């Protein structure tokens, strides 16, 4: 199937 | 406890993951977990880590307790999506992705994961829609244009094509340079101009995926089978696919099981998905002499093992990255040979995979380079199709003289017999010709009324469009009709007294120079037309829009929608001339038009994939129709269509030779495969590492 996009979170400010 | 340094502690494990250390980004993760608990961050990050290692349950969990922590998280919505995709959950990742999107409008991943399913729905338009807003949102996003080049091939919009190749070479040139996964898959690469060393790479990438999944189930090396002692001088083969039922790949090769010598070979067959209802998937199961069915057993772990212990000598790839693959079986090796095997059209790039079943033609040694398994030629073409059993109906063909060989045409395994019955039939150098008596007058009154079927003479007479209503079985490939079909030019709007060119392929064959290529043939033979299927039917208006640029009107192409398989075959023989694609030729579909009797032209390229087709002429025995450029295939093709006697002599050629060459001899290409699998046994059992079989 499509690979999809894994999203890292960097919390900020 | 401390945000801050459970902060600190999420983004290290962040660099870690970009740099590819996945062990460490873990470690890092649960550290910031132990330090702030309720870091919802970290459990989403944690989560997408655990399920690039395949561990998916756990995964989930880690989603759930960041959604249970900030309901409004977007990133952990989206990432969690992404798991259920993968868990074969599409509701849920739609649930999912649309909850991302409800959150943060400008989210550009989730627009490109929400793409993704429409994408693997077939809705090309609105996967298209939805990568652009992503592109839109963060222009800087290779997965989402890799996965957009692709939708836009699938349609054949062309849209500033030689621009969108430069920056899929160059995205992929990116990502091979700071070790990246490239965000163009290895299936989709033959598509596109890349180098053979961006190709193999890609490749490899891929395949260093499956040990991601592996390493974390710390399974030692096997201990493999050094003679054939325990198997009573028999070798164990072993079968690996997710396509023992209604797929292409059965409608090749679901004979060769069953026709191994079994005082030579003991066959296996590890079906990677469930049973399909299917005959294909019937007589594989009977016919193997051992059926194993790994859709029963998803741990990679357990599903290897159990290959192990059945003893397996040579383990057989069939799939490569195409769906339903699973490399992580491989990546284990639980048998002491592994080779990819006709399912996949070019290099496992792959550690664990050790040859390649290949022929000189398909795979010459000047590209050995290309691929990182060794070469094991079989002697004529590795490519076999199921066509003298699945459709010895076509074996013989008669005509309605209303001489053509190609306008009305009868099939049928009673076809000789219901011919005995008529008192006025001609025959001619053989092909057996029907006048235009009152027998003709009725078939031809049945198609032009869309009538399903006549009796004449007690022989069922079928309408060729109407199998389904007739025997759904027969329309599938899965039994042979038992009616008299008739085929006519007039069922498709095919003209009367014009050649026809054909091709049948998937329409993201297709790019700009070929159809300029096809363009150019049609210009030179006039009235000729170009006959092409709904493959899909969004990529028709986008093709029609290409062609009339080129001057040709909308008449001279002839679109057709895709049909059960055998009324696809059936129809082959209503063509002239197959014009093959030289950026992937036809696999299949190659096999399926010469079993009609029609002759394709085609222009072997460097990939195995581009001279597949070649592979088939060479075994067939045409060397006439292999180009060798692109003016030599303007030159055949013309050449075909403006001189009838040639045509003929290249059309009997192609009728004699399906039969007399070894191209659709399934007893003698299981013969061949035999010799090849105890040249690799006895090398192996000599104690030597792969080597070329050539
Ligand atoms: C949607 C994603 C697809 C994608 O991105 N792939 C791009 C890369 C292509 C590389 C080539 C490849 O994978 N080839 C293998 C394939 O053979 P094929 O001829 O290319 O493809 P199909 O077997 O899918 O051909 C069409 C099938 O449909 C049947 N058909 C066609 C027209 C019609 O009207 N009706 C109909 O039934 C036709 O008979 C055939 O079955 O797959 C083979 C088998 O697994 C491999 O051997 C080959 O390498
Ligand atoms: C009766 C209408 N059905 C068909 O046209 C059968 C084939 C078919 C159905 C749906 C799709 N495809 B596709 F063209 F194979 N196809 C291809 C080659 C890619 C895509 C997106 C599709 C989608």
């Amino acid at each position: 199937e499509t690979g999809t996009t894994n999203t890292a979170t960097t919390a900020t400010s | 406890a401390c945000p801050t340094h459970a902060d600190s502690l999420n983004n290290l494990a962040n660099i870690k993951r970009e740099q590819g250390n996945i062990e460490e980004a873990v470690r890092l993760y649960r550290k910031a977990l132990e330090v702030f608990p309720e870091f919802a961050a970290a459990h989403s990050n944690l989560a997408s880590v655990l399920q690039q290692q395949g561990k998916l349950q756990e995964a989930l969990m880690h989603y759930k307790e960041a959604i249970r922590i900030s309901p409004t998280f977007a990133d952990a919505y989206s990432n969690m999506g992404n798991t259920l995709k993968e868990m074969q959950d599409v509701q849920g990742a739609l649930q999912c992705y649309t909850r991302a999107i409800q959150i943060n409008p400008a989210f550009a991943d989730a627009h490109s994961n929400l793409a993704s399913i429409h994408k693997d729905s077939g809705n090309i338009p609105e996967a298209i829609a939805s990568y652009r807003t992503a592109l839109k949102l963060k222009p800087d996003f290779p997965d989402a244009y890799c996965n957009l080049a692709h939708c836009l091939q699938i349609v054949c919009d062309w849209t500033d094509y030689d621009e969108r190749m430069k920056k899929l070479v160059s995205i992929v040139a990116d990502q091979l340079e700071k070790n990246r996964l490239p965000s163009v898959h290895p299936h989709h690469s033959m598509l596109y101009p890349l180098s053979h060393g961006f190709r193999k790479a890609i490749a490899e990438r891929h395949g260093n995926l499956c040990l991601d999944k592996i390493n974390v189930l710390h399974k030692p090396p096997y201990e493999h089978p050094k003679d054939l002692k325990l198997s009573d001088g028999r070798l164990r083969v072993g079968y690996v696919s997710s396509d023992f039922g209604n797929h292409p790949t059965s409608h090749l090769m679901q004979s060769i099981p069953g026709m191994h010598n079994p005082d030579k070979f003991e066959v296996f067959c590890y079906a990677l998905s469930p049973d399909d209802g299917t005959n294909f998937r019937v007589k594989v199961m009977a016919e193997a002499n051992h059926f194993i069915d790994l859709s029963q057993i998803p741990c990679n772990g357990k599903a290897a093992d159990r290959i192990h212990q059945d003893g397996i000598h040579i383990l057989v790839n069939m799939n490569g990255y195409t769906k339903g693959a699973r490399n992580e079986l491989f990546a284990l090796r639980p048998a002491p040979i592994q080779a990819m095997w006709l399912g996949y059209p070019g290099t496992s790039g792959a550690l664990f995979m050790d040859y390649i079943i290949t022929d000189q033609e398909t795979s010459p040694a000047e590209v050995a380079e290309q691929y990182s398994e060794k070469l094991a030629y079989m002697p004529h073409t590795f490519f076999i199709g199921d066509h003298a059993n699945m459709f010895p109906h076509l074996k013989k063909k008669a005509v309605i003289d209303f001489i053509y060989d190609n306008r009305i045409v009868l099939n049928g395994i009673d076809l000789k017999a219901f011919l005995d019955s008529l008192p006025d039939v001609k025959i001619v150098k053989n092909m057996p010709v029907i006048p235009m008596n009152t027998i003709a007058e009725a078939v031809i009154e049945m198609i032009n009324r869309g009538q399903i079927q006549i009796t004449i003479n007690g022989f069922s007479i079928s309408n060729g469009l109407a199998t389904t209503q007739i025997n759904n079985k027969a329309a599938t490939g899965e039994e042979v009709p038992r009616t008299i079909i008739v085929t006519t030019r007039s069922q498709y709007g095919l003209p009367e007294d014009a050649i026809v060119y054909c091709n049948f392929n998937q329409l993201y064959k297709i790019d700009p120079s070929t159809l300029q290529m096809w363009a150019n043939i049609l210009k030179r033979v006039p009235n000729s037309v170009l006959w092409l299927l709904r493959f899909p039917a969004v990529g028709e208006p986008n093709i029609q829009q290409y062609a009339q640029n080129m001057g040709l009107p909308q008449n001279r192409i002839i679109f057709s929608p895709v049909a059960p398989k055998e009324e696809h075959v059936r129809r082959g023989q209503l063509a002239d001339v197959c014009l093959d694609t030289p950026l992937c030729n036809g696999h299949t579909t190659g096999m399926d038009v010469l079993w009609a009797g029609t002759p394709m032209v085609t222009m072997p390229g460097e990939t195995l994939a581009s001279r597949v087709a070649a592979s088939q002429l060479t075994c067939l025995g045409c060397l006439e129709l292999i180009a060798k450029n692109r003016q030599e295939y303007e030159d055949i093709a013309v050449k075909l269509g403006t001189d009838l006697e040639y045509l003929k002599k290249v059309r009997g050629k192609v009728w004699k030779q399906r039969i007399s060459s070894p191209l659709f001899n399934t007893k003698q290409y299981t013969m061949e495969l035999e010799r090849l699998y105890l040249q690799m046994w006895e090398h192996y059992a000599a104690g030597n590492k792969p080597d070329h079989m050539i």
